C-alpha cells in the first residue's frame, strides 16, 4: 500500500497536484522514517522534502495529512543535529507551534513531540522554540482541574517536551520562560505516573543545576518535601532524577542545604549509599559530600542520621569513584567540623579504609586523602593525640604509603606528605 | 565554599523517533 517505497516514487507523488496522492506518498515517507534499521533520513532531506512537508503542516482541511507530515518530521528531528537543523530550516516550528492548537489531539501531540526533539537538540533551539511562543499553547495544554483525565501517553510527551525546555546549560533558560512553566512543574510532581514522575524530577534537576539564584527560584516553589518523597521510591527512573536535583540543591547556600535536611532527606540514606546500582551509591555520595561542606550544625545531621559508619563503608568498598566523592566527603566534613566530629569520625574507622586508598593512581584522591590527614592531625593536636594518631596510621600500615608518597611526580603530594612526616613521623 | 557544583551531564532522552 504505503509500505516500502522507494524516495523517488514519494518523490513522485508529493509533486503530483493532488492532495490524496500528496497523503499516501507523505505515509509512505513516514512508514520509512519509522523503522528502527538506518531510516533514510538523509535521503529523505536530499530529495527536498522538508519545506513540503512543513507546508502539509498548515493543511487543516487535511487533518490526515498534517499528522502523517508531523510524524515525518518528528523522526527526521529526532536525529543529528545537522538533521534537526533541516527540519528547522525548513521553517517547522511556527507550523508545529500552530498545531498545538490543532483539535485533533493526536495531531496536538505530535507537535508536541516535534517540538521536544528540537529543544533537546540544544541551547539555541531550545531558545529559539521558547521565542516562538512555544511555552503557553503548551501549558494551555495542561491547563485542566485533573491531569488524571488526559491521555497519558500525551501527558508524558508533553511532561517530557516542558522538560527538554528546562534544559541545558551554556546558557541556561531564560529566567522569565522558568518562572512561566514551574507553577505546571510543581503540578506534574504530584501526578501519580511514574514517567510523569521521572521527567519532572529531571526538569527540577536541570533547572537546579547552576547558580545558586536559579536553585532559589525551585526551593521557593517549595518541592523539596516532594522531592524528598520521590527519593524514597521504589522506581529506579524516579530515583535517579530526585537524586540528582537533590544533589544538585545541596551545593547551594546553607539555608538551601538545609532545605533538604529539613524535609527528611537524610533518613533515605543509608539505603541509597548502599544501593546495589551502582551509579545511586555515586551520587548519593557526592550528595553527602556537600552537606558534609556545610555548617557544623549540618555536619551533626549526618552524625545523628548514623551515617558516618555508612560513609566508612563506602570508603571501604564502592565502585572507584564513588570511593573518590567518599574521599571528598570525608575531607569536607574533616575542614568544617568540630573536633568532636572528627574524633567520633576516627572512632567509627575511617583511618585505615582513607590509608588504603593513598596506593590508588589518581593524583586528586591523593591530595584529598593527605588533606583530610592534615585535618585529622590538626584536631589530634588540639588534644595532645597526635602520637596516638601517628601510631593508628603506623599499625595499619599508612606511614608506608605516606613515606612512599615523598617522590612522587606531583608538587602538591611530594610537599603535603614530606610536611607530615616532618611534622608526625 | 567546599561545594562543588558540577556534577556528570545526565537527563532524560535528548530525541525520541516515533516507532
Amino acid at each position: 500500500g504505503t509500505v516500502n517505497w522507494s524516495v523517488e516514487d514519494i518523490v513522485k507523488g508529493i509533486n503530483s497536484n493532488n492532495l490524496e496522492s500528496q497523503l499516501q506518498a507523505t505515509q509512505a515517507a513516514r512508514k520509512l522514517l519509522s523503522r528502527e534499521k538506518q531510516p533514510p533520513i538523509d535521503n529523505i532531506i536530499r530529495a527536498g522534502l522538508i519545506p513540503k512537508f512543513v507546508s502539509f503542516l498548515g493543511k487543516t482541511d487535511c487533518s490526515p495529512i498534517q499528522f502523517e507530515s508531523a510524524w515525518a518530521l518528528t523522526n527526521i528531528a529526532s536525529g543529528t543535529s545537522e538533521q534537526t537543523k533541516a527540519v528547522v530550516d525548513g521553517g517547522a516550528i511556527p507550523a508545529f507551534i500552530s498545531l498545538l492548537a490543532s483539535p485533533h489531539a493526536h495531531i496536538s501531540e505530535q507537535a508536541v513531540w516535534a517540538l521536544g526533539n528540537i529543544a533537546g537538540d540544544g541551547s539555541a533551539f531550545r531558545d529559539l522554540v521558547i521565542k516562538h511562543g512555544a511555552i503557553d499553547p503548551l501549558l494551555a495544554l495542561l491547563a485542566v482541574p485533573d491531569l488524571s483525565t488526559l491521555a497519558c501517553g500525551y501527558l508524558r510527551n508533553l511532561t517530557w517536551t516542558l522538560s527538554n525546555l528546562c534544559r541545558n546549560k551554556n546558557p541556561a533558560p531564560p529566567l522569565d520562560a522558568v518562572e512561566q512553566i514551574l507553577p505546571t512543574l510543581v503540578r506534574l510532581l504530584h501526578h501519580n505516573d511514574p514517567e510523569v514522575l521521572a521527567d519532572s524530577c529531571w526538569a527540577i534537576s536541570y533547572l537546579t543545576d547552576g547558580p545558586n539564584e536559579r536553585i532559589e527560584m525551585v526551593v521557593k516553589k517549595g518541592v523539596v518535601p516532594q522531592l524528598v518523597k520521590l527519593l524514597g521510591a521504589t522506581e529506579l527512573p524516579i530515583v535517579t532524577p530526585a537524586l540528582r536535583a537533590i544533589g544538585n540543591i545541596v551545593t547551594g547556600t546553607d539555608e538551601q542545604t538545609q532545605k533538604v535536611i529539613d524535609a527528611g532527606a537524610l533518613a533515605v540514606f543509608p539505603s541509597l549509599l548502599t544501593n546495589p546500582k551502582t551509579n545511586i551509591q555515586k551520587e548519593a555520595t557526592w550528595t553527602m559530600s556537600n552537606i558534609t561542606a556545610g555548617r557544623q550544625d549540618q555536619i551533626q545531621q549526618v552524625v545523628n542520621h548514623g551515617l558516618v559508619p555508612f560513609l566508612v563503608g563506602v570508603l571501604s568498598k564502592a565502585d572507584f569513584k564513588t570511593q573518590k566523592e567518599a574521599a571528598w566527603a570525608i575531607t569536607n566534613y574533616t575542614s568544617g567540623g568540630t573536633v568532636e566530629q572528627i574524633v567520633y569520625l576516627v572512632h567509627c574507622g575511617i583511618i585505615e579504609p582513607l590509608m588504603n586508598l593513598l596506593s590508588a593512581k589518581d593524583t586528586k584522591i591523593i591530595q584529598v586523602i593527605l588533606d583530610a590527614i592534615s585535618n585529622i592531625f590538626q584536631a589530634a593536636e588540639k588534644l595532645g593525640e597526635t602520637e596516638k594518631l601517628s601510631i593508628m596510621i603506623e599499625e595499619c600500615g599508612g606511614l608506608d604509603k605516606i613515606e612512599a608518597l615523598q617522590r612522587h611526580e606531583n608538587e602538591s603530594v611530594y610537599k603535603a606528605s614530606l610536611n607530615l612526616i616532618e611534622k608526625y613521623f | 565554599s567546599a561545594k562543588r557544583k558540577e556534577p556528570e551531564p545526565k537527563g532524560s532522552t535528548k530525541k525520541k523517533a516515533k516507532t
